[PDB]
RNA sequence: UGCGAUAACGAACGAGACCUUAACCUACUAAAUAGUGGUGCUAGCAUUUGCUGGUUAUCCACUUCUUAGAGGGACUAUCGGUUUCAAGCCGAUGGAAGUUUGAGGCAAUAACAGGUCUGUGAUGCCCUUAGACGUUCUGGGCCGCACGCGCGCUACACUGACGGAGCCAGCGAGUCUAACCUUGGCCGAGAGGUCUUGGUAAUCUUGUGAAACUCCGUCGUGCUGGGGAUAGAGCAUUGUAAUUAUUGCUCUUCAACGAGGAAUUCCUAGUAAGCGCAAGUCAUCAGCUUGCGUUGAUUACGUCCCUGCCCUUUGUACACACCG
């Protein structure tokens, strides 16, 4: 209440978070995705992208 | 109408659209005549299809070649296509077949790619290198 | 090592001198007489205007130059 | 606009700023070699001193050196516009001061003395001889400083 | 409303080839059986949607890249066309994966 | 919506990906097979293959 | 985990399949992890016709 | 030959290029005869050309080499020594102004002496490494024609590239000089004198 | 590289093998008469079939 | 006959041009000219010095009428270069923005160029007379 | 040194450990019919002509 | 991979076929979100028609160039040579293309005690669980430097530096689910500021007017005007916060480095290399990476000599398999 979120954090890494698994680092945020680079091999044929070349 | 046929021409990325037409001897490329091209040292390359054929095969016609893409010599090599390919297309479709073959003769004698594209094209970089073959180095120590 | 500026004996060997090369450019006023690259250049322009070098390129970078005649 | 021929009325190396001015280099060149006098405040103090750029500097008359000194060091009375100037704002005094020969080295160990007395943490990497910068020092400078 | 052509626009954006080339043709078959006149199918670049990720989840192997991507095509088609018939067929014959959207243009 | 199709086209696929999430995790006894998401006019429809459809 | 695994692969191949494959990896009891197979039929595994007709 | 007019006019002195094809403007591709034998359909002239730039494909077959024009060829190994990889605009301008520097000095054709310089400077018997390691015998062995050419490229350029290396002369000039004393036989030149050391280590090894 | 999978040399050879009083020593006419006498999945294959039946065709006469 | 700038060399045109309004002397130059280096990736002021304003108008001039309207970015891009950064790889930088835009307006004062309703500058009617006249005389001498 | 122009008749193969020579066999132009097998150093072709300072010197050095 | 030999014959996975991209299509369907030509209409400069500007129920026509659908095309075609007239290979001609047409995507069986529990609301077990190893906040650290090593950038210059001028790409990305890409005007030496504008995008940034490069000048073989490290003073931007300099800009300081021992990496044609640009992460920060184009070579079309791998034969007291 009195200082618990009291630090600014809308910007840097700790601002945003996979949306997936709340992970802070290699994040992709291309085309408004904030999924992890991890995650986004797992769901990336749910998403649409499919290896061609 | 007038007679006028349309052509092109290209290096690696460079286009050169043609318009050639029947006139009074006229060259111009992209605003501009042949004599001012830059670079000056590839001059000779836009002079080519002048010179191989004898200008008098370009005294009737107006050729106006608008070129785009490419770099400073892939453009040059673009011009010299357009204007080749636009005066082969101009004695096709009007002048004797018999003429073209001459012409076409010409060209083709002297360099291939004033009529014919280079099918040469850039290869895909790939990953763990700079380029399309070399790769990054590696060290062992 | 390079007189670089002009006194009356290396103009009058300048003006002796480059008639007889056959070659006549920077890097040959510069190395068979003892002036610098600036006053080859000039040099260069002075003997072409008073007619004694002929051009046969003229480019910047590479200056070609022939005797007279 | 047009080239011009020329005659050897010259003399060789001479002092200017307690510098040795070395002849047979052009004039804004010649300059350089003064410690606080780099290539575009030269070029700027040749142009403000009507001084002909092309002349060697020792085909440089002495009025013509006296004019170059006297704008090197009130340089503020010649319309050099002092955001191009060493001394701005000084740390002292507020003037706007281009730095001379002799004067560079003295300024410049009087400001890492006064970053030293201060006690501040780029006077005491200055003091230790480190990179006060932020550079990294694990790798690189790793023979001296 | 009384049969007075308005000018809308549909503009036809899918991931899928196959079905919105299916929309194009239903939409150019109705305007052409209803015998409208029409600026036809326009097919916009392909937007090739890159994203080269890292194959692997930690640092350690060969270091190798995925390149997955989506292609997006887009399609237009300008209708002066009536009021009510063409949002009518416009409403109905909807195909799953495309996206429709109808602007009506009076510039 | 006001958005560019790039961001939305990967946002319905990013739509598609955590219902189809979210079913696998919900409907896990009920055996899911899959979802397909019809965007039609005014509505939308998620259909649900699923074997048990009378438990789903 | 062998009754289950050809339960389904035959389950599969007299469904009206071309082939089906069963892999389990991991442990059971066991201090050390072992993965194993059950086939049967006509599989692929490279080309487009992976993204075809192969379902994972 | 008949000053033809058009709209746009060509001037004469590029007019004068319908009679005949030569390089720059200036010089001639005919009596350009090789003068030693065994290296014809290695050194190319008989197409002339009229500019040294012709971005064609010969390194796609393996003998496709010997058909781009030996002046394309010199060309090609100055762009060189990594501050110079592209740039073959500047090697064609020193190219240019070394023929030119060739035809100052000893007035007949530029064209025959970069050839007579080539055949002058190609290697006739160089060695080779037989056995497996470098502490072995080394044995003489005579050279194909195609790398006669080549190799006397190499040595021309080189020497020219590090003659005008850290000195006030530039490199048309440096290899104007390279040219000149390799097509008269100097051993002043780094090519001949590279081109002896090669056949005089085969002359002992054989 | 220009080697013949079994793919094609097998199914050329059951072409010739059944259809020779058909097909002929040209490439195209042989291109032309696979796409009806048989069910070839792709256009690249169809033209290797094609080419290594002419091929063969031309070995025979 | 009809002689405009593009039937002429972009240098000689530049030169001719630049000779031209030092010359006749109504450019107005802005007064910090030879203090200033015309780019942050520039290094050193220009070495004409005595001039070199009217050589930046008259190419600016040039651009102008060859185009159809050009901005300040614009010419800030063009005249914009590599900035040899010291000890990292070079990087493009726009070139001077007041000296650019005193350019225009010096052009704009002495009736060149023209206001533009799409943007930038245009030409005028007097400065693309002004500027075909020197065209015409750089040609015929 | 009289050398002797030989020209290419027979490519016979490619040798040495490191695979960059070639044994090939050579007419001699002037007076021919007169073939000796000979090693060559770089890409040598049919009807190439090549310049020899032995016209007494075979190639030995093989499989 | 196939031919062929043949106690084997006939098959399946992998290869190949397949898919994506690049290259050709004056053949098809077209387009004010691409372009061209006349001109409904204009309009300008120079002339006796060259160069342009501007309007699509405030024009018409066309698709060459551009785009993307459906197709066509190449199959090493044809002809020689060579091979056991076998698979094949080589040359020539034609061709947009004759290196699997170039480049990738997918990619079997068997493994490794390879990396990851620090990607996850993947996870067994163990540890901790309120003076916490949860979570948050404040400040610091991850940047600390006698030194050893790896990936790079900038260089040692004249095939160059500097200045002026010329002037050309392609792959991208971009905000109302809030301030993103920013043209234009004005101010500022510059970095930047400020007033507006277009753009949810083949529409506007953007012709990304990019850099290398080209031309003309200054330099002139001098650690120099190469190099730009270190360091001082000042001005700005981002940010709640810039000190341990975030970064940018201006002046000044102007270090080693004169082409690199032993060794070692990558590379066969639009390839090596030079060159910048976009994207990624990003509030700010690219010397990185992923891609893109610009300029574009030398050298081989081979061999087992070194290194690695595979196969056959052989030996084995190894099978935890020579780290035996
Ligand atoms: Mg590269
Ligand atoms: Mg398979
Ligand atoms: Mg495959
Ligand atoms: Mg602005
Ligand atoms: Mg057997
Ligand atoms: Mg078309
Ligand atoms: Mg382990
Ligand atoms: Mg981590
Ligand atoms: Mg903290
Ligand atoms: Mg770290
Ligand atoms: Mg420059
Ligand atoms: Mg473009
Ligand atoms: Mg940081
Ligand atoms: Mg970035
Ligand atoms: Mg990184």
């Amino acid at each position: 209440e009195n200082v618990w979120f009291s630090h600014p954090r809308r910007y840097g890494k700790g601002s945003r978070q996979c949306r997936v698994c709340s992970s802070h680092t290699g994040l992709i945020r291309k085309y408004g995705l904030n999924i992890c680079r991890q995650c986004f091999r797992e769901k990336a044929n749910d998403i649409g992208f499919n290896k061609f070349r | 109408a007038v007679p006028s046929v349309q052509t092109f021409g290209k290096k690696k990325s460079a286009t050169a659209v043609a318009h050639v037409k029947a006139g009074k001897g006229l060259i111009k490329v992209n605003g501009s005549p042949i004599t001012l091209v830059e670079p000056e040292i590839l001059r000779f390359k836009v002079y080519e299809p002048l010179l191989l054929v004898g200008l008098d095969k370009f005294s009737n016609i107006d050729i106006r070649v608008r070129v785009t893409g490419g770099g400073h010599v892939s453009q040059v090599y673009a011009i010299r296509q357009a204007i080749a390919k636009g005066l082969v297309a101009y004695h096709q479709k009007y002048v004797d077949e018999q003429s073209k073959n001459e012409l076409k003769k010409a060209f083709t004698s002297y360099d291939r790619t004033l009529l014919i594209a280079d099918s040469r094209r850039p290869e895909p970089k790939k990953f763990g290198g700079k380029g399309a073959r070399s790769r990054f180095q590696k060290s062992y120590r | 090592q390079h007189a670089v500026i002009l006194d009356q004996e290396k103009y009058d060997r300048i003006l002796k001198e480059v008639p007889t090369y056959r070659y006549v450019s920077v890097s040959v006023l510069v190395d068979r007489l003892k002036i610098g690259g600036s006053l080859a250049r000039i040099a260069l322009r002075h003997l072409e205007k008073e007619g004694i070098i002929k051009p046969i390129s003229k480019h910047s970078k590479q200056a070609i130059y022939t005797r007279a005649t | 606009s047009l080239v011009v021929q020329e005659q050897g009325s010259f003399q060789h190396i001479l002092r200017l700023l307690n510098t040795n001015v070395d002849g047979n280099i052009k004039i804004v060149y010649a300059l350089t070699t003064i410690k606080g006098v780099g290539r575009r405040y030269s070029n700027l103090v040749c142009k403000k001193a009507d001084v002909d750029l092309h002349k060697r500097a020792g085909e440089l008359t002495q009025e013509e050196l006296e004019r170059i000194v006297q704008i090197m060091q009130n340089p503020t009375h010649y319309k050099i516009p002092a955001w191009f100037l060493n001394r701005q704002n000084d740390i002292t005094d507020g003037k706007d001061y281009h730095t001379l020969a002799n004067n560079v080295e003295s300024k410049l160990r009087d400001d890492l003395e006064r970053l030293k007395k201060i006690r501040a943490h780029r006077g005491i990497r200055h003091f230790w001889g480190l990179r006060v910068r932020g550079q990294h020092t694990k790798t690189t400078g790793r023979r001296r400083a | 409303q009384q049969q007075q052509i308005i000018k809308i626009r549909i503009t036809l954006t899918s991931t899928k080839v196959k079905q919105l080339e299916n929309v194009s043709s239903n939409i150019v078959k109705n305007a052409e059986q209803h015998n409208l006149v029409k600026k036809g199918p326009v097919r916009l670049p392909t937007k090739v949607l890159k994203i080269s990720t890292r194959k692997t989840p930690n640092g350690e192997g060969s270091k190798t890249w995925e390149t997955y991507e989506m292609r997006i095509h887009k399609r237009y088609i300008d209708l002066e066309a009536p009021v009510q018939i063409v949002k009518r067929i416009t409403q109905i014959t909807i195909e799953p994966g495309v996206d429709v959207e109808v602007v009506v243009a009076s510039n | 919506a006001l958005i560019s199709k790039k961001r939305k086209l990967v946002a319905d696929g990013v739509f598609y990906a955590e219902l189809n999430e979210f079913f696998t995790r919900e409907l896990a006894e009920e055996g899911y097979s899959g979802v397909e998401v019809r965007v039609t006019p005014t509505k939308t429809e998620v259909i649900i293959r699923a074997t048990r459809t009378q438990d789903v | 985990i062998r009754r289950a695994a050809y339960g389904v692969v035959r389950y599969v191949m007299e469904s009206g399949a071309k082939g089906c494959e069963v892999v389990v990896s991991g442990k059971l009891r066991a201090a050390r992890a072992k993965a194993m197979k059950f086939a049967d039929g006509f599989l692929i595994h490279s080309g487009q016709p992976v993204n075809d007709f192969i379902d994972t | 030959f008949t000053p033809v007019v058009l709209a746009t006019p060509i001037p004469e002195e590029v007019q004068q290029a319908q009679t005949e094809i030569k390089l720059f403007n200036k010089w001639s591709f005919e009596e350009v005869e090789v003068k030693d034998a065994s290296l014809v359909d290695y050194v190319q002239v008989r197409q002339p050309i009229f500019v040294a730039h012709t971005a064609g494909r010969y390194a796609n077959k393996r003998f496709r080499k010997a058909q781009c024009p030996i002046i394309e060829r010199l060309t090609n190994s100055l762009m060189m020594n990594g501050r110079n990889n592209g740039k073959k605009l500047k090697a064609v301008r020193i190219i240019k102004h070394t023929l030119d520097i060739i035809n100052v000095l000893t007035d007949q054709n530029p064209i025959q002496v970069v050839v007579d310089a080539i055949t002058n400077t190609g290697p006739r018997e160089d060695t080779t490494r037989v056995g497996g390691g470098g502490a072995a015998r080394r044995q003489a062995v005579d050279v194909s024609p195609l790398r006669r050419v080549n190799q006397a490229i190499a040595l021309l350029t080189i020497g020219a590239r590090e003659a005008a290396f850290r000195n006030i002369k530039t490199i048309a000039e440096t290899l104007a000089e390279e040219l000149i004393n390799a097509a008269k036989g100097s051993s002043t030149s780094y090519a001949i004198k590279k081109k002896d050391e090669l056949e005089r280590v085969a002359k002992s090894n054989r | 590289g220009r080697v013949r999978t079994k793919t094609v040399k097998r199914a050329s050879k059951a072409l010739i093998e059944r259809y020779y009083p058909k097909l002929t020593l040209d490439f195209q006419t042989n291109k032309r008469l696979c796409d009806e006498i048989a069910t070839i999945q792709s256009k690249r294959l169809r033209n290797k079939i094609a080419g290594y039946t002419t091929h063969l065709m031309k070995r025979i006469q | 006959p009809g002689v405009s700038v593009r039937d002429v060399a972009a240098q000689d045109f530049i030169n001719a041009y630049a000779s031209f309004l030092q010359r006749q002397g109504k450019l107005e130059v802005p007064g910090y000219v030879d203090i200033v280096k015309t780019s942050s990736g520039n290094e050193m002021p220009p070495q004409d010095a005595e001039g070199w304003f009217y050589k930046r108008a008259a190419s600016v001039a040039r651009h102008i009428y060859m185009r159809k309207q050009v901005g300040v970015g614009k010419l800030n891009k063009l005249y914009g270069g590599a900035k040899s950064r010291g000890v990292r790889p070079y990087k493009h930088i726009d070139a001077s923005g007041s000296i650019n835009r005193k350019v225009l307006q010096a052009l704009e004062k002495i009736g060149i160029v023209e206001i533009s309703p799409k943007g930038g500058r245009r030409i005028s009617e007097n400065g693309q007379r002004d500027l075909d006249r020197i065209a015409a005389q750089t040609l015929e001498e | 040194t009289p050398v002797t122009l030989a020209k290419v008749i027979k490519v016979l193969g490619r040798t040495g450990s490191r695979g960059g020579v070639t044994q090939v066999r050579v007419e001699f132009l002037e007076d021919t019919s007169r073939t000796i097998v000979r090693n060559v150093k770089g890409p040598v072709r049919e009807n190439d002509i090549l310049v020899l300072m032995e016209s007494e010197r075979e190639a030995r050095r093989l499989r």
